[PDB]
RNA sequence: CGCGACCUCAGAUCAGACGUGGCGACCCGCUGAAUUUAAGCAUAUUAGUCAGCGGAGGAGAAGAAACUAACCAGGAUUCCCUCAGUAACGGCGAGUGAACAGGGAAGAGCCCAGCGCCGAAUCCCCGCCCCGCGGCGGGGCGCGGGACAUGUGGCGUACGGAAGACCCGCUCCCCGGCGCCGCUCGUGGGGGGCCCAAGUCCUUCUGAUCGAGGCCCAGCCCGUGGACGGUGUGAGGCCGGUAGCGGCCCCCGGCGCGCCGGGCCCGGGUCUUCCCGGAGUCGGGUUGCUUGGGAAUGCAGCCCAAAGCGGGUGGUAAACUCCAUCUAAGGCUAAAUACCGGCACGAGACCGAUAGUCAACAAGUACCGUAAGGGAAAGUUGAAAAGAACUUUGAAGAGAGAGUUCAAGAGGGCGUGAAACCGUUAAGAGGUAAACGGGUGGGGUCCGCGCAGUCCGCCCGGAGGAUUCAACCCGGCGGCGGG
RNA sequence: CGGCGACGUCGGCUACCCACCCGACCCGUCUUGAAACACGGACCAAGGAGUCUAACACGUGCGCGAGUCGGGGGCUCGCACGAAAGCCGCCGUGGCGCAAUGAAGGUGAAGGCCGGCGCGCUCGCCGGCCGAGGUGGGAUCCCGAGGCCUCUCCAGUCCGCCGAGGGCGCACCACCGGCCCGUCUCGCCCGCCGCGCCGGGGAGGUGGAGCACGAGCGCACGUGUUAGGACCCGAAAGAUGG
RNA sequence: CGACCUGGGUAUAGGGGCGAAAGACUAAUCGAACCAUCUAGUAGCUGGUUCCCUCCGAAGUUUCCCUCAGGAUAGCUGGC
RNA sequence: CCCCGCGGACGCUACGCCGCGACGAGUAGGAGGGCCGCUGCGGUGAGCCUUGAAGCCUAGGGCGCGGGCCCGGGUGGAGCCGCCGCAGGUGCAGAUCUUGGUGGUAGUAGCAAAUAUUCAAACGAGAACUUUGAAGGCCGAAGUGGAGAAGGGUUCCAUGU
RNA sequence: CGACUCUUAGCGGUGGAUCACUCGGCUCGUGCGUCGAUGAAGAACGCAGCUAGCUGCGAGAAUUAAUGUGAAUUGCAGGACACAUUGAUCAUCGACACUUCGAACGCACUUGCGGCCCCGGGUUCCUCCCGGGGCUACGCCUGUCUGAGCGUCGCU
């Protein structure tokens, strides 16, 4: 807000023996504002309660490592398909999710054969599902130039850009992501892992050199490596029926005592 | 007031702090405005160095940092006699000259002066006629070998 | 998507310059489609609507094949006057019933040296823009 | 005993110029509080801040060491990070509080006076002619005036400089045009003008539709254009626009070439001989203020008042001694930096008519005060005025009909239309003011497809249909196991 | 097991009005004590008060971990989003941590056992090993005599459970030793390019925010304290300029 | 008929004026006018401080304080 | 070595489900949970909506201990909500609170300073108040008369409403 | 029986909450970064066929010219306007013009009064009256002209 509003006035109390609130009033004679309050929270036309500031920390660090670990997160969710169903992605009839194209797509020009590809590669069904979704946003946000929302398509991830862009980008719903630029606030929308991603051939080998290995660091980080796991086989129901587990078990208590009625 | 164990803290804000407060909103347009600049002085000088002129070898110099080497302001006007370079023909090729350092050891001198023989031989002259060569180069690597260097020239190495 | 940086997608913005937009490009606002005939004849689609033109509404209550002549073309109100497009009032007098130049189809031009010019100046940028293109 | 030269002054509506005042967010020079904190209060703090005065510009100021250091040294200014809430100051209380080094942004250096040399080499003004106009310049001419030896110009300034010899290299500058480039540049350099894709297709919803279904060939059409706004809804294809190293037209600027007008005039190394500096200033005492600067950081007043192997600094006063470092008392200088005023733009996890600027509107307006100054309230008919013709009562306001509209149960302060409060109608009740908690009862409005009150699994019996039930054959697909 | 069910009745403790019995003083606030002859409150609508920044402390979550952190800068078509995100590594300068202690000059954290020797003189030269000592507790873990089994026994074939005792002992606690810096008391040796008003070492007390095989750094959240208008409203005043 | 009453023009302005003196008057304001700003001045003092349920649950005592209507401190409380 | 039957309920959002026992006051204050509520942002609901959104009204039906919520009917006429996260200028009965509106008081107090009006007529829908005439009074020349200064600024004068 | 009072509901008033909307703000960022004696900012008074405010404009007054544009403006009226022997409107804006105060400039203002030089008219040159035009501020720089001094001198 202002520095100035509500603070223009130059009112002054009335004192206590006036039979009115000891809030400033507005000096002066001949006019409404004469003998209003003033300068209060509580007062109509007085400066708000802490008024807002410029200087409120909008800007939060992350550390380069916290930022890295969550792309990794973000990337392995977008190859389990059950992640990616549970963000309503419609991969019903997509061959495999890992989906990688030929580089050819990359020196794609028009729209209409970026449409034919996501026909062929059965993901326009996601791409209906934006249209659908195209309706008004509900309250301030339509005076304030963001009228319209629509769900998010899939995630076209490309090595290099020979029109692929122009190509696309007229499709709604669609982000087009360069591999070595990669964004959390692309890959995870709402902050919920499991975006449909495709994968252009030369995106997709870059990959080991941009974050590694288990066994490589990163080519291309100088100083990065994949994040360990502190849980190796997480298959809790295969752990449990292991006969090891098993063997070392008491017999299950399956009988329930219930309250005895003292006769 | 003191509330149990706490830090005796003296905070500096007795001085109407808030009508002079500096924020950073435009530090992301600050650092694209200082690119383009940047960007645009590089061609403006098209084949010179975008960084500017070479800078000398220079020794830091209290007892926490002599063990450490950085670039200076100038080369020597000593470092230049030995050289064999004029003090106002030096700023014209590309080296940069402090008249007011001097030279108190000779290795120094003579660490900067190679600095300067090695970037003399390294230093492509265009004549400045181009139709008539009189002792630039040779056109024959002046077309070619020709190229805006980027960084430092000859960044100074530990 | 808009990416011009100097040309502006607010919402207030935008309707603060339509509608205080000086008659000079009010007329530009103001244009209307042409009939396929003469969207054929002629290599433009739209055009801005004149005085002594004869255009057919496409919208409206007043929807129909019947041709009628515009009479007045009053951009003030983003409006024009069409001959048979009209009511009664209450006292027994017709009234022009004024209606947006976007739901005519322009049947025929009032043709003379300007609107040539202009014509021929839309359909010449149509066939660069097709050749450029191709 | 007048006439001349000079000096110091004066007048002029003398010829030609310049300053004044405004804005003032940012900047520079002064002046400068108190509230406040210290739980009182005087030093301190607030604060070199508010208020006051002066002066600028697109930036200003600063700035090329009388520096930092003490190292193996760095090297103008300005800004950022850090140093660092540190050294230090402080009723050593409350509180205050830098700098160097380091890493970056930017980076640019120079000019006089003096000392000397050169026949004042110098400058202004006025007439005449030519080339031009585009902010008024260039060239030539004048026994044309003036300034100036009480000192103009060239060379030259501490990084040393000059003059002579010896040797070497002839090496190549800046200005305004003629015609044309590369077309000026992340693909125009800028300013202005005008243009450039695709559904108003079929059936339907509606007052209106931009809504809902559909549009064979992998699917209506365009998409480098699915930003936005308008249009009777809610529109990529109706319109303006949007995308595009898209088109056309008009205007302006510095960039290279050949030529033109004129200037344009020796540079380096060695040796020798010479020449080298800013004074009521520095510094000292004292006083007041200021600073983190503490036996005194800086500034200023008064008194004293310099030197030249000198002077300043070397964060504890002083003497002696060595050492380091710079060279004051003259001047200019871009960039990085600042910007709550101005011109023109873009945007927003902001506000949404008691909010957000005081001001969404004929708002610094109406109005108030002698004045300084104070300062509001106030948005919305409808898609379209289609803004109620006409009849009738009344003097009229106002009514009853009629009419427009999808709607006037939208009728010119008219979208929606809450509560308080009021009128009327309906029901109920009423001498302990109303109101309330618990428990029932009566009445009433409504609800229950209430009104002969579940469903469904197996079996038994009766009366009918349909294939085909099982098992085998062929084919397809899955699950599990396999040295 | 019985009765009753459409234009009259059936059920609906909720909700509307009324009646009766019992109970029942008007809230908010200060206060030992409010129904108070204590203050504010006629009614309704809308507005209306612990916020943001900075700095600490502790707790919790996340990443990395003796490291950690690019926040300033730079590089990436210069920009729909994007003022975002990504990257730098001779951009880690620097911050915090990794060392303390003293006013300072300065100094600055490894012991235990086995042997021959001076004299194993409370001790000096070495060897060899192991690498922060020991006591008492100490989750957990290890060994474990002896038991628990089958239609039965002479005789062991494989492992499972209970198990008196015993062992290694995490973290942490109490205590005793040891080591570093300051300062006292005592005392004897050693070193040399500077033989000195030089330098070093020992034993015994005592001062330290220390060591004794690191736990920190960054980010986020919460709470608490503080400086700021500082939860909101409120003086009598003071100052400057008109 | 007088130190008389009165118009207009002038002069004196805020710690100042003016006062046959009452701290009177100085634009309904005077034991220090009015206006704007410093300023959202400070307040240990008064008033207020906005949804629900669940669990736990006090103190008016100690010591020190220009302390006695306030704090610090221990105690009592809650949370982890 | 299941087989005349080839068959055999539910469960276990593990942040879930189930069992047993004890317990339940509370100011100041602390903590937890909230599928309590408001506004906006990122995701998601192939969400809702002119075949009627928000809002508002309601002797309508219910749910929750509660904060509150869902549904029916009416009005209205263009937008809105659920879930996962994110962020606040996020919840009122008070503050002699701010602004606006409205009551009782109440058809009440009151419309009482300076002697005084009456008759007829005209215009007019309408006459205690206007105009004319008649009568009775008052100011009584230090005026309730006739003209100016200051101040006001068109109030002056006709016609009309 | 009615009145009155109370509760509830329907309808109607009063009132303007709520909700939806937004040519307005607030905040951030970007590029420019330009006033004035050649009269600024500000003020006053005027200017439209019908016009009070707002807005625009300056006696050429809700605008002239020029250029772009291309048929309107509009509340009503009027008259234009072949759109080519050139054009409504709007935009731009480089030509022209721009009343009185105001640094405000002849002197002075809650008023008014001069002086000098030209031109025209009454005069029928000589200077009186009327009108028109141009000048008449302070400070200051260079130069010019006119001067002052028992300032310093020179010659007579
Ligand atoms: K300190
Ligand atoms: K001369
Ligand atoms: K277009
Ligand atoms: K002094
Ligand atoms: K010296
Ligand atoms: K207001
Ligand atoms: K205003
Ligand atoms: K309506
Ligand atoms: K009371
Ligand atoms: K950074
Ligand atoms: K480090
Ligand atoms: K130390
Ligand atoms: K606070
Ligand atoms: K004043
Ligand atoms: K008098
Ligand atoms: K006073
Ligand atoms: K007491
Ligand atoms: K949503
Ligand atoms: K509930
Ligand atoms: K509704
Ligand atoms: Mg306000
Ligand atoms: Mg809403
Ligand atoms: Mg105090
Ligand atoms: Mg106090
Ligand atoms: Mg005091
Ligand atoms: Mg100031
Ligand atoms: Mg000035
Ligand atoms: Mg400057
Ligand atoms: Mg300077
Ligand atoms: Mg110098
Ligand atoms: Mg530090
Ligand atoms: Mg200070
Ligand atoms: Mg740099
Ligand atoms: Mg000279
Ligand atoms: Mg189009
Ligand atoms: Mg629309
Ligand atoms: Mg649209
Ligand atoms: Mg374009
Ligand atoms: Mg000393
Ligand atoms: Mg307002
Ligand atoms: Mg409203
Ligand atoms: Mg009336
Ligand atoms: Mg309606
Ligand atoms: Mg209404
Ligand atoms: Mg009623
Ligand atoms: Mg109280
Ligand atoms: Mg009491
Ligand atoms: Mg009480
Ligand atoms: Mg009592
Ligand atoms: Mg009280
Ligand atoms: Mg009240
Ligand atoms: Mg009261
Ligand atoms: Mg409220
Ligand atoms: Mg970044
Ligand atoms: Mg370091
Ligand atoms: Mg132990
Ligand atoms: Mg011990
Ligand atoms: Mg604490
Ligand atoms: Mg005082
Ligand atoms: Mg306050
Ligand atoms: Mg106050
Ligand atoms: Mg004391
Ligand atoms: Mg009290
Ligand atoms: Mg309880
Ligand atoms: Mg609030
Ligand atoms: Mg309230
Ligand atoms: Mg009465
Ligand atoms: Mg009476
Ligand atoms: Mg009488
Ligand atoms: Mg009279
Ligand atoms: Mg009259
Ligand atoms: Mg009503
Ligand atoms: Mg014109
Ligand atoms: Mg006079
Ligand atoms: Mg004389």
């Amino acid at each position: 807000v202002s520095e100035l509003a509500g603070h223009q006035t130059s009112a002054e109390s009335w004192g206590t023996g006036r039979a009115v609130a000891r809030i400033p009033r507005v000096r002066g004679g001949g006019t409404h504002r004469s003998g209003q309050g003033a300068f209060g929270n509580m007062c109509r036309g007085g400066r708000m309660f802490a008024p807002t500031k410029t200087w409120r920390r909008w800007h939060r660090r992350v550390n380069t490592t916290q930022k890295r670990y969550a792309i990794c997160s973000a990337l392995a969710a977008s190859a389990l398909p059950a992640l990616v169903m549970s963000k309503g992605h419609r991969i019903e009839e997509v061959p495999e999710l890992p989906l990688v194209v030929e580089d050819k797509v990359e020196g794609y020009k028009k729209t209409k054969e970026a449409v034919l590809l996501l026909k062929k590669l059965k993901a326009w069904n996601d791409i209906k599902k934006v249209y659908a979704s195209q309706r008004m946003r509900a309250g301030k946000g339509k005076m304030r130039n963001r009228r319209r929302i629509q769900r998010r398509g899939p995630c076209i991830i490309y090595n290099e850009d020979n029109g692929i862009i122009k190509a696309f980008r007229n499709i709604p719903g669609i982000t087009l992501l360069n591999v070595s630029k990669l964004n959390i606030l692309k890959l995870a929308p709402g902050g919920h892992v499991g975006r449909f991603c495709i994968w252009t051939e030369s995106a997709f080998r870059k990959l080991d050199e941009l974050y590694g290995t288990w066994r490589k660091a990163a080519s291309l980080k100088s100083n990065y490596n994949l994040p360990m796991h502190k849980m190796i086989n997480t298959d809790l129901s295969r752990i449990l029926k292991s006969p090891e587990i098993q063997r070392a078990l008491r017999a299950p208590r399956k009988k329930i005592h219930r309250r005895v009625l003292k006769k | 007031a003191p509330s149990r164990n706490g830090m005796v803290l003296k905070p500096h804000f007795h001085k109407d702090w808030q009508r002079r407060v500096a924020t950073w909103f435009n530090q992301p347009a600050r650092k694209i405005r200082r690119r383009k600049a940047r960007q645009a002085k590089a061609r403006r000088i098209a084949p010179r160095p975008a960084s500017g002129p070479i800078r000398p070898i220079v020794r830091c110099p209290t007892v926490r940092y002599h063990t450490k080497v950085r670039a200076g302001r100038g080369f020597s006007l000593e470092e230049l006699r030995v050289a064999g370079i004029h003090k106002k023909v030096a700023r014209t090729i590309g080296i940069s000259v402090d008249p007011r350092r001097r030279n108190k050891s000779t290795e120094s001198l003579q660490a900067n002066v190679q600095r300067l023989k090695e970037y003399r031989s390294k230093l492509i002259l265009f004549p400045r006629k181009p139709s008539a060569p009189k002792k630039g180069d040779s056109s024959a690597e002046e077309l070619k070998l020709a190229t805006q260097l980027t960084g430092p020239v000859m960044p100074v190495r530990n | 998507m808009k990416f011009n940086p100097f040309v502006t997608s607010d919402r207030s913005k935008n309707r603060k310059r339509h509608f205080n937009a000086p008659s000079h490009i009010r007329r530009k606002i103001m244009s209307s489609p042409l009939s396929k005939e003469l969207r054929q004849k002629y290599n433009v689609r739209s055009m801005p609507i004149r005085k002594d033109d004869e255009v057919q509404v496409v919208r409206g209550h007043y929807k129909g094949q019947q041709i009628g002549k515009v009479v007045q073309v009053y951009r003030k109100k983003y409006v024009i006057y069409i001959e048979r497009v009209q009511r009664e009032k209450a006292n027994g007098t017709t009234v022009h019933v004024g209606i947006h130049p976007s739901k005519v189809v322009i049947t025929r031009l009032k043709l003379d040296k300007d609107r040539k010019k202009i014509l021929e100046r839309k359909a010449k940028s149509r066939q660069v823009g097709k050749e450029k293109g191709k």
